[PDB]
């Protein structure tokens, strides 16, 4: 009964998700700067779609960040490559401070 | 995700 490793799988979701983020944090940014366009409405939605992008990769950062415990407490049922694994960890620490750079220039 | 994560790793 094998099971194919879904870490890879999600990883490609968080991607995904960044590069939207990064799409609406660019709008985000050309809106805020100039108020000539910029009306309220799609300030906020795009305010909250940008949210709606880093609250799901959060979550999925803590969860992808758990099953690397999970692996390095159990590495024999896992049989990982490590120079993989230590790609796995870069992901989450890279994408980590990606998505804070994104927070750090919106909350300020 | 987590589904996916959960079956696979047992997340707890």
């Amino acid at each position: 009964g094998a099971m194919e490793d879904p870490f890879f799988v999600v990883k490609g979701e968080v991607q995904k998700a960044v590069n939207t983020a990064q799409g609406l944090f660019q709008r985000w940014t050309e809106l805020l700067q100039d108020p000539s366009t910029a009306t309220r409405e799609e300030i906020d939605w795009t305010t909250n779609e940008l949210r709606n992008n880093l609250r799901s990769i959060e979550w999925d950062l803590e969860d992808l960040d758990e099953t690397i415990s999970i692996v390095e407490a159990n590495p024999r049922k896992f049989n990982l490559d490590a120079t993989e694994l230590s790609i796995r960890k870069a992901f989450i620490t890279s994408t980590r401070q990606v998505v804070r750079d994104m927070k750090d220039q919106m909350s300020t | 995700a987590h589904g996916m994560l959960k079956l696979y790793y047992g997340l707890s």
